[PDB]
């Protein structure tokens, strides 16, 4: 969890992947965050936060669904596919 | 077992598009109902349809189901919740199995509108399943639109401080003694930053969250991260969603509701489709 | 403002067709225009699976159900060829040989036409009634695909210094003794500043000013002004041209050449025309 | 003279498509006063053939465009050349 937050401070946009073992739109975005880390080995750097595992973690931040992906900068809530999440990292930087 | 090409509804441009796909020799999967279409049975007399005047629609019906099956073609008596797409192939999501297509193609023709939702979607749901445990203790109101949704609700009484329901539909309502029912007509949601109320035409109800449990879902929604402007599917000239790989055709593309231009539709679209598994 | 139709539609294939019965639904006065047998290639054609509803039924059964239905529906077709559609602005003014035509809408539906090599970037240098007199006293050089381009030979050859004809169908001419026949296939014109040259598989003719006479003129030429891209016409969604009030549909478009897309194409055009006569 | 000074629509009257250009041209003039001139190629030969007319429906300007176009193609070439 502090590497987390150390790393949040730093930098290069970081991503948090916010999911549960239960929600299945949650498992259908980490492959799809995996195949994006390594596509994108400059632009940013992803993270994977399990809800279940860091309930913390995801009050402090007002996640509204299982699966969400944040960057304070957007929020993107539910599954998407990733030519948009990756657009919508390309003009947000 | 991937198929090429995965069809989403029976209806005029589902099995255009089906027929087409199956002539060059492509494995097809089309979900949708035993009947083929309502409006296709439905209608009573058809003049607009070139090369069957005057046909009843029912009778119309029966041409296109002849078609498919002297083609070979069965239709696979499921409804399609969601379909994820992967980057290189289509995930299908349905309560009974789940299957996975490189190409699909829509054909959902129409469904019905929500109220002020989308105004704050991250504090407002769909999937209620999943999020579940984010509102324990927390003021939880369900808009159930099938029996699916009523056993959403006997969920979420576990684990909220307080679920209404609110149905659509008029029958006995399977839930338990928690549960409080709201027999009143949903008009809007809202709230100063979050979800905070929900307004009903002689109700008003204070709630963290609002789950709205469709039994047609909306294109947008069925398909997560589908471009969907004026209410209907945005297609490019060869029938392209914003999504490579996926297709619409029929009444989901959004130009006039007719038999003629939904076959067409659903032709270009599975032409297409078939073109882009090859280069 | 005689006879002036609602809507006009150009070629009696699918398309065509499938435009016509919808604007008929709508109380649109129609008039179409394309050959009695409606199109060769339904006739043709040995069976069509992929056009739902009928299954492996031959082409020209498939063109008789297309009869009934246009009969039923009061639609006769005018067994005439279009030559021209000039866009006027508040109504398509439609030329024949036979006789002229004027509607407020139109719909395009012929599928193919011939191609031309080299001729589109010389074309301004080098109608020829329309252009004839400023050829006074030079050469000019005629590609002849019909009859009507021999009475044309015979006329220009009178007012220029020099007539050639180059036919591309086998049958007897009926040409004055000051043309000259050319029996070769185009291949290339070639020019500076203008034309001077026209290049055969076998042989190089020095002309001044080439005339090139079709029997089945392309769509850029049969509607001036119109805007082609890749040997189609463009189309948006609602099957509109680059002019404001025609509306194009069927193989003509591009894409696919299928019955199912031609007919939806022409549905989608002629509903729209409807809709933009209703507005008014 | 006064043309000369200020230095075109080329039109005859066999020609039909000339003829339809000509009325074109009119509408023209009439729903833009602000930012035409026919000639007879018939009864000035010489002005059409000193400015190289090769077709008989031509529109001359710094820009000629030769056979004829519509209404809206015309107003959206003069208004880019302007
Ligand atoms: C009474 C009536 C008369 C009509 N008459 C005419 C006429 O005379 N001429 C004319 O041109 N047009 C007519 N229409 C309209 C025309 O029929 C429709 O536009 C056309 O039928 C639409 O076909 P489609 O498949 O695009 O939509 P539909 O035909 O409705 O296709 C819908 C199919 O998709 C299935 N499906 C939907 N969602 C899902 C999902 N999420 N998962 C799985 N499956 C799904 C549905 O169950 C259904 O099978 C008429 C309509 C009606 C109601
Ligand atoms: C043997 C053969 C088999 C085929 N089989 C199939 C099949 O099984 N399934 C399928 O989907 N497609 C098939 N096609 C192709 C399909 O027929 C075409 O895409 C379709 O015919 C296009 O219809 P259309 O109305 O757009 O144009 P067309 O059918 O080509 O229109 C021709 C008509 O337009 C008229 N016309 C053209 N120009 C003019 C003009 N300037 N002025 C006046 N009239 C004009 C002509 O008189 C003619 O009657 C086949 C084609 C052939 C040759």
């Amino acid at each position: 969890e502090s590497i987390f937050d150390e790393e949040i401070k730093t930098s290069e946009p970081v991503i948090v992947d916010f999911w549960a073992p239960w929600c299945g739109p949650s498992k259908m975005l980490g492959p799809i965050i995996d195949e994006l880390s390594e596509d994108l080995d400059g632009k940013a750097k992803f993270t994977k936060v399990n809800v279940d595992e860091n309930p913390g973690i995801a009050s402090k931040f007002g996640i509204a669904s299982i699966p969400t992906v944040m960057i304070p900068v957007e929020t993107l809530v539910g599954f998407r596919p990733k030519q948009s999440i990756t657009a919508s990292i390309e003009k947000h930087m | 077992e991937r198929y090429d090409i995965a069809i989403i509804g029976s209806g005029p441009a589902g099995l255009a598009s089906a027929i087409n796909a199956k002539t060059r020799n492509k494995s097809v999967i089309v979900f949708g109902s035993s009947d083929l279409s309502k409006k296709l049975t439905l209608a009573p007399v058809i003049n607009n349809y070139l090369g069957f005047y005057g046909i009843r629609g029912a009778e119309l019906q029966e041409k296109f189901k002849e078609h498919i099956d002297n083609m070979g073609i069965q239709i696979e008596n499921v409804k399609v919740n969601n379909i994820y797409a992967m980057g290189e192939y289509f995930s299908i999501m349905t309560s009974k199995d789940t299957y996975e297509a490189s190409k699909v193609i829509l054909a959902m023709g129409m469904e019905h509108t929500k109220p002020l939702k989308g105004e704050d979607k991250f504090l407002v749901g769909y999937s209620a399943t999943c999020d579940a445990p984010l509102y324990k203790g927390k003021i939880v109101t369900i808009v159930g639109y099938n029996k699916e949704a009523e056993s959403e609700a006997n969920y979420l009484a576990e684990l909220a401080s307080k679920v209404y329901y609110v149905p659509r539909y008029k029958d006995e309502y399977q839930l338990v003694s928690a549960v409080e029912i709201v027999k009143d007509v949903p008009v809007e949601i809202v709230g100063d930053k979050k979800v905070e109320k929900l307004k009903l035409k002689s109700r008003e109800l204070e709630t963290d969250g609002v789950f709205v449990l469709k039994d047609s879902a909306p294109p947008e929604q069925l398909v997560p991260g589908l471009y969907v402007e004026d209410g209907h599917i945005k297609v490019n000239r060869k029938m392209e969603t914003n999504i490579d790989g996926c297709y619409a055709a029929g009444d989901c593309t959004g130009k006039p509701y007719q038999y003629m231009k939904a076959v067409g539709e659903g032709q270009v679209a599975a032409l297409n489709a078939v073109e882009k598994l090859y280069t």
